[PDB]
């Protein structure tokens, strides 16, 4: 509003993207422990987790920076966040650790796993479970981006956070780690964090209404508010403006929107073998090659703010350009100068 | 000896009162033949003189306008495309980089990077630069502009 | 200095006419083309 | 471009105007891509339609029901689009496609939807496949299982009937054809360098089977894969010795290929010493091996680097 | 020997006329015409020194007065920057606000010097800026500085030639 | 500057009677200025904010 | 009359011209013993002054140190809060006030006394105000020193002016 | 007399006697002359003390046209290593305060040359005052005797200002 | 100043001769001189 | 500059004996006490407020 509320969200979007993640963990970080005999580490309550990924989203007005709530709990048991710490209290070396695990395509582990596999295939102890964490991070927009600072303590030597090293490896650290429940562990994190994500919309009764999440689905792009103004007229016509979604509603869609390297296929297909995209086509592709059962009202609101301006035909290079980056939020961007992976991509091709 | 010297200087007074009322009408004549071998000369100067100060004001506004579009380049990149944190490093190594210029500008020259004399110096290279193309004598020219200030020096110093 | 050493007042200091409008009429038409010369950067560096 | 024209430059067999093809010219064109193309004008009428649609109802495996209707069958110009795909595209999109334009969750087609099917493919009169997937009048669908395991029928055909053609004819060959074959797509400046070293150290050792041939020729359609092992291999800095070298064939296909073959690969591609091999190309000359591409000219590359970058950085 | 003669000679009928023709009272007279000449001058700028007096402390009472116009202006930017910055906007969005108004500064001390080329030192700067207050001020009350500034030349000229003529090293006026 | 032409002591500089104070006379309230200035223009950007 | 004025002033040019060469070893034989008895009376004068300028010259070259100790300690004291006790982006605000805290105590100087605040002028200035003060406790007669200290050397270029008329016979320059 | 009609006709041709019976042209021609030769023997004693002088003004300039180089390749060095320790080796904030603390520390060095000089650092009159010290370390080292040569050139100056002074266009010499 | 005292204009300034040569061949090598100093500065604090 | 107008080479200058001793033991105390009052006054900005 003209004040420290969007000259500062503007702001925020300008250190969610180009900063390095030293700079983004200690600004978003709230709780600053010093429950030692004199040591002082900084966490993260899991609900500035997710704030520390979606964009347009104002941190606390006092606890900035370096305004800390210094203490001498914060996230449910069956919630993934409680194998680590303590409650909920992220780390850093846990944070940046988090973060490659959330943004990684899941064939990556399949190999990262499958070639170093001291042994077999799929099983790594721990130091093996080291360089695989290392190397995947080496490759990410927050492992190239991430100098170690000592000087401020957010480094990144230690190990695992080992309040999850052992529910990895056992108590003996021994256990060999299979590629299987990794891959599961994975998926628990990304249903965990679109669940805090969803509860930072106060869902009454357990609804979110339609405008809410159309913000929810187009956060990671520019400024849309022509487009949502778009669905708003759609509120209207279809008279579902006050029906809202539950979880379980969106969760599908998002597990759909999994696939989306495939939908773009189908959806490409039907665009040239002379058929109309509306509810009963998309309804339909849902069911045969991501296999989940969406609603109309997920389908309803999708073509609300997708089709050619009012006639349910999706635009689909439109849609699957906004969903591919959604999908992977808004951390696969290089998240830094384009100069170098220019100037050299330049001398290779020019030379012949 | 010693008397010899005293009758030189009581000679002078007995004549020098008709040199130096000779003079007068003497450096007239000469100083007049002069300021007509230069007039022809001057109306040349007088347009190089011109014609390498425009080549020397759009320098002065050319630097100007160079410390506008690199404010402009800066802000647009910190706040609207980048950020501050990745455009500050850049925003560090050019005014670090000028205080490179402006130490290889007098190593260049044997003379500190100061706004006058630096435009003084600028205006000096266009000129005898300009000067040779047009080809007027700048040798002649400047030895008939001494040769006045002499003929006016001593007509000044004839107040008796 | 104000007075030179005989004491007569130096001449009045010449301005540049208009010299106010002659340069700030040569930043602002120079400093927004220093947005395009960095807008069409940006969008060559993506 | 040249599709119409490499097409028409094999079509001997045309009916009615419109170019058709026999297997045997279309194999000429894809088993070994040049033959000094003679394909004369001649006109095969509905008399050629009855016997070569009986041919199909006489016998065949994969590996010969096309081989052997050599100079028969029929094969029109979008067939062989769509066939091309089936060489020069994965396997992925056949998938989607059946379980989208089948009858709703039975992954099988009737004669009708397979004519826009050819067009779908091609984007992204009773021809032998046709007959070959449904009735004598459409009497049967097509199921996706049925092509599926129909295309990998083809998929050994190609390998095998150009493996004699590199194995003087017999089923076996020296490594020495097979780097004929590895590189049979080469440039000019880097082959004999390749040779060079062939000629050296490469001792005139055993042959390899032609089941096991084709296990490199499976291990080619998942290189994408292998692209990321040995990337991964550069980071953690590493040789790619055989230890992990067979650690990559492994990943990169599920199977394991036999040592044999990779020690001709290694002695083919160790321009170091057998502990750093050119992995920066050596998936090049295997990704530029079949690709219909070719070296952009130096004053279009004037212009094309500027879309190198758009897409390389 | 016979150059003393004529020598004596020489000597003694200049003498003659050093005293027959009062030479000694004929110098002394123009020396007191000069040193008249000096007092009608010196009796003539006194009404434009009591004028030029008030000119040149009105005007500059406003040199002094901008000066201190600089210093409040340089202060109550520090004001701005300090409380925009603690209870306002964090720091780190003002560090890039900051820097163009310091850049903004070697690019308005620029400015001044093609606006008059003359490099921005303060001595200096206020040396031009108590030049144009005065003539300004010199232009409203209509007193003819060119006179002033012409006078006050013919004052420390004159006074320099009967200095000169009074030097106790080359006696006229014994 | 030490010393003159002639070896003469310089005269002493003349100093600004109340120095050190007309001077904080102008920083102080200035400084303070400084920043009400400020206040009473962002808090004034929102109840008349246009944009 | 100027058949007569002219010539009036020829025999004064005469009679000068009779009587001031030797009236210059007339001069040199006073004006070398003038330039003596002020040499014998600065001499007890002077042994004072080159105390008071080293009591008060010692006293301003630790102002030199002094300034430069606080340079050295505004260093010490940033060096420790920003690697190990603070982090340097809660550091950068107080190390720009300050920068802009100079830029507004160069410019207060200035305005307080009329300078440019260059170091090899402002220790001078800052001597000479070290000198007066110690000579005025010092009862020093300042006065009369430095009015003594021109006359002897107003005598040693009287001197010189007189020597190349006398040993190469060149005309007075005045 | 009773004006100018007699005596000072007297006195004017009166003096014509002493000009010409006494030879006194060529004294003038002469004391002009003696100084063309106590001009001329003085720019001999200093061709030996310049052919060698000449000499040291270009070992003792050479070796100060190096330091000024020798200190903008420093200007370089220091340009190489922050651009480089501050892109791809560390972060930009880990080089902000390494990079502030020498723009600071050269703000006391610059200082602590005035203290240590009395001068004030300024290009222009700090390379003089150097080759200025790389001449006399040169001059102590080959003992040409500066203290005769920079003396004996204020001769040559002072014994031509008068030269010159003597053929004055105005007055007769 | 332009002109001289009397009015004449002061010589041509002297440029030296091969000026950007002798500069952009001294900043360059010193330049590159400058990083690999530091490559090998940081691989080699990381050690002890 | 280098030269007086004569043309004689001016005077050598002076440079403060032992200049370099006299600036450093000047300047590491005064930095050395730097820290240490940096040391000591953190700890009593937290701890006693």
């Amino acid at each position: 509003s003209g004040f420290r509320d969007r000259k500062v969200m503007e702001y925020e979007n300008r250190i969610r993207a180009y900063s390095t993640p030293d700079k983004i963990f200690r600004y978003f970080a709230t709780l600053k422990v010093i429950s030692e005999p004199g040591e002082a580490e900084v966490f993260m309550t899991p609900e500035d987790f997710v704030r520390s990924i979606t964009p347009n989203e104002k941190q606390p007005e006092h606890l900035g920076l370096d305004q800390y709530i210094i203490k001498r709990k914060f996230a449910d048991e069956g919630s993934i966040f409680y194998t680590l710490g303590e409650c909920g209290l992220i780390s850093f070396s846990d944070y940046i650790f988090l973060t490659t695990v959330l943004s990684t395509p899941q064939r990556n582990f399949e190999i990262a796993f499958k070639m170093f596999d001291l042994n077999g295939d799929g099983e790594v102890d721990m130091e093996e479970f080291e360089q695989v964490q290392s190397i995947i991070r080496s490759q990410t927009s927050m492992g190239m981006r991430h100098r170690d600072r000592p000087t401020t303590g957010n480094t990144l030597k230690s190990g695992l956070c080992s309040a999850l090293t052992t529910y990895f490896f056992g108590a003996d650290l021994k256990g060999k780690l299979t590629i299987k429940n990794f891959l599961e562990f994975q998926r628990k994190l990304q249903h965990d964090v679109l669940k805090l994500e969803f509860e930072r919309h106060d869902p009454v009764d357990g609804r979110i209404t339609e405008r809410q999440f159309g913000g929810m689905l187009l956060a990671y792009s520019g400024v849309q508010s022509k487009k949502l103004t778009a669905m708003q007229r759609q509120l209207k016509k279809h008279f579902k403006e006050g029906k809202g979604l539950t979880f379980q509603e969106v969760e599908n869609f998002f597990t759909f929107l999994k696939n989306i390297n495939d939908v773009d296929t189908a959806l490409s297909f039907y665009h040239m073998a002379g058929a109309s995209l509306d509810k009963v086509t998309m309804q339909q592709v849902a069911r045969t090659v991501a296999k989940v059962e969406l609603s109309d009202h997920v389908c309803d609101v999708v073509f609300a703010l997708f089709d050619c301006d009012g006639n349910g035909e999706l635009s689909n290079k439109e849609f699957v350009s906004i969903m591919k980056q959604r999908l992977m939020r808004g951390l696969e961007k290089p998240k830094d100068m384009g100069f170098t992976r220019l100037m050299q991509a330049m001398w290779k091709c020019a030379q012949e | 000896n010693d008397v010899k010297t005293l009758v030189q200087q009581l000679y002078t007074t007995l004549c020098i009162e008709q040199h130096q009322l000779n003079k007068e009408r003497e450096l007239i004549e000469r100083l007049e033949d002069l300021k007509e071998q230069l007039a022809p000369l001057e109306k040349v100067r007088i347009e190089i003189s011109r014609k390498a100060e425009k080549r020397t004001t759009l320098v002065l506004w050319g630097g100007l306008a160079y410390m506008a579009t690199q404010f402009g380049i800066l802000a647009r990149l910190t706040w609207w495309e980048y950020s501050w944190d990745i455009m500050e490093p850049v925003t560090y190594f050019i005014t670090y980089g000028s205080a490179m210029a402006m130490y290889a500008y007098f190593v260049m020259t044997r003379q500190e990077y100061v706004y006058p004399e630096a435009r003084d110096r600028q205006y000096l290279l266009f000129f005898h630069k300009g000067a040779k193309k047009s080809r007027f004598d700048l040798e002649k020219y400047n030895q008939l502009k001494d040769a006045i200030a002499q003929a006016e020096m001593d007509l000044k110093r004839l107040r008796d | 200095v104000i007075v030179t050493r005989s004491g007569a007042i130096l001449p009045k200091p010449v301005k540049m006419s208009f010299g106010l409008l002659r340069v700030f009429s040569i930043v602002i038409p120079f400093l927004y083309v220093g947005t395009l010369i960095s807008k069409n950067f940006a969008a060559l560096l993506e | 471009s040249l599709r119409k024209q490499r097409f028409m430059q094999f079509s001997s067999l045309e009916h009615e105007g419109e170019y058709y093809m026999t297997p045997r010219d279309f194999l000429f064109s894809v088993m070994f891509e040049q033959m000094e193309r003679k394909t004369s004008v001649k006109k095969l009428t509905k008399k050629d339609i009855e016997d070569t649609l009986s041919g199909i109802q006489t016998a065949g495996c994969g590996s010969t029901f096309f081989r052997d209707l050599g100079d028969k069958g029929l094969i029109s110009y979008t067939e062989y689009l769509f066939l091309l795909t089936i060489l020069t595209k994965p396997h992925s999109g056949f998938h989607v496609a059946f379980k989208m334009l089948d009858t709703d969750g039975n992954e099988m087609i009737e004669k009708r939807e397979f004519f826009k099917l050819q067009k779908i493919i091609s984007k992204q009169i009773n021809t032998t496949l046709q007959m070959r997937f449904f009735g004598k009048r459409g009497q049967r669908k097509l199921h996706y299982k049925e092509f599926r395991r129909f295309m990998e029928n083809l998929q050994t055909e190609i390998q095998e009937m150009e493996f004699l053609q590199f194995s003087k004819g017999l089923s076996f060959m020296r490594k020495e054809d097979f780097a004929e074959w590895l590189l049979f797509f080469t440039n000019t400046e880097n082959k004999d360098i390749y040779w060079k070293n062939v000629r050296e150290k490469l001792s005139a050792g055993e042959s390899i089977s032609l089941d096991e041939f084709k296990s490199f020729c499976h291990f080619t359609t998942h290189l994408e894969d292998f692209a990321i092992a040995m990337q991964m291999f550069s980071l953690a800095h590493r040789p790619v010795r055989l230890a992990e070298f067979k650690r990559a064939v492994k990943v990169a296909t599920g199977q394991e290929l036999s040592n044999n073959i990779l020690d001709t690969v290694f002695k083919i591609f160790d321009l170091d010493g057998d502990e750093c091999l050119s992995h920066e190309e050596f998936l090049g000359v295997l990704k530029n091996r079949m690709h219909r591409g070719l070296w952009v000219p130096q004053h279009q590359s004037i212009q094309e680097y500027w879309k190198c970058v758009k897409k390389e950085s």
